[PDB]
């Protein structure tokens, strides 16, 4: 079910076309390619805009495209540790599936999916906070540790969003975990025009539309 | 002139009062 | 049993009269043709004006004349605790009644009121109040991410109430979001006129003024 309108969506037919040709491609290769070529999968997207300007629109309609299991979305900053440590421990929680996996199935594992709501909220400056604890530094680190590092991940996919990317630590952005970056910027008229027919079916649907509109 | 403070908590899970209650009697 | 007169409020019938069109006009007409529509209610309502006006009396009388369960009110950052974390956690507990409820029955719930006063004091512009601990940034990040955002909520509803409308956050006043924004002003004749009769209605009723005024 690849319609784009049945899943309701404003003229985003390029930014579709454009990511899938960015990134979703070696996804969908014959994998004697990426042993000649030895390119690996990408496995980090950004997507920003306006404020809430369909911004989680899509994202609440990408976990029904995919014939692999439900991606696990986080929304927003609920990574909260109240004694000591524990926040290291939610952070560790969410790859332990794709560990598995991957010890479990090598090449052929398939994908994992996370979804950061409120980025921003968790990952800012390193060294700016002067707060007696911490804990904003050790989660920032864990989490770079986990995306890049000596140990090596094959079977999942970041997804970020923001509504201001600016307070955002550039160590984050380094060439390698987070490369790809993308805008949402405006609907065009034609696009309006479809949002409008998406807005609009089931009002003519039962005849409750006057004619003159 | 500035700055604001913070607090925290940690896994303790002492109950050193039921601990001696337990204790006292194992003597007895 | 109800009457616009009992309230004793005076001047702002437009006011009222622009309330209840925009509020309260999905909630009285019979179900079935609201439900042939596929139309979400509107949760969002911002006020503000100098002092003395009459916003509080305002929110007092919409809050009292529902037929639904008691408003909760929040006086302004009453929210905060002395530790990391569980501002979240405050500002989280204030909607798993909705949530429940919802979960429960399901489009048929009550609806449920939530009133902030002087809501600049909490919420306030990201990248600003550059000091430390960054509480201010995540309250703001998780009082969006749960007025809004995967899940859905049907039955709700946020009165604001402001001095400096200019240092509110841009999306917690956008569609779907704070999204009705009303002025109230310094009243006219007319409407001393019945100020001050609303305030002068139990004297006359017991001979205790004269005539001569
Ligand atoms: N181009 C569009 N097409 C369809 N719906 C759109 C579009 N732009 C905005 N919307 C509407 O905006 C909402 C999309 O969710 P939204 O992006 O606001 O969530 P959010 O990112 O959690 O919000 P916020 O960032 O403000 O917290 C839906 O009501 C959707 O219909
Ligand atoms: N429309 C009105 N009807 C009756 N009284 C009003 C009205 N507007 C203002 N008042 C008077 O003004 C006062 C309300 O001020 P208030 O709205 O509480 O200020 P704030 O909004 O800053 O809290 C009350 O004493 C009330 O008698």
């Amino acid at each position: 079910d690849w319609n784009f309108e049945k899943m309701g969506i404003g003229g985003l037919d390029k930014e579709f076309s454009d990511i899938f040709r960015r990134a979703f491609a070696s996804r969908v290769f014959p994998p004697e390619i990426v042993e000649q070529m030895g390119c690996k999968h990408v496995k980090g997207i950004l997507l920003y805009g306006p404020p809430g300007c369909g911004k989680t629109l899509l994202a609440r309609q990408i976990g029904k495209m995919l014939n692999a299991r439900e991606p696990k979305v986080v929304n927003g900053p609920e990574i909260l540790n109240k004694y000591v440590g524990e926040s290291e421990a939610n952070i560790r929680k969410l790859f332990a599936d794709a560990e598995e996996e991957q010890r479990r199935l090598g090449a052929n594992s398939g994908l994992h999916i996370i979804i950061f709501d409120e980025i921003d909220a968790i990952c800012k400056q390193r060294g700016s906070m002067a707060g007696s604890t911490g804990v904003h530094d050790t989660v920032v680190n864990q989490l770079l540790s986990k995306i890049d590092g000596v140990e090596q991940l094959n079977n999942i996919l970041v997804i970020g969003m923001t509504n201001r990317p600016d307070l955002i630590d550039e160590a984050l952005l380094r060439p390698g975990r987070l490369e790809v970056k993308m805008e949402i910027g405006l609907p065009d008229e034609k696009g309006r025009l479809q949002i409008l027919h998406i807005h609009t079916a089931r009002m003519r649907g039962h005849q409750l539309l006057s004619a003159d509109v | 002139i500035s700055k604001q403070a913070l607090s925290e908590i940690e896994t303790r899970h002492s109950e050193i009062i039921k601990l001696e209650n337990s204790i006292r009697e194992l003597h007895d």
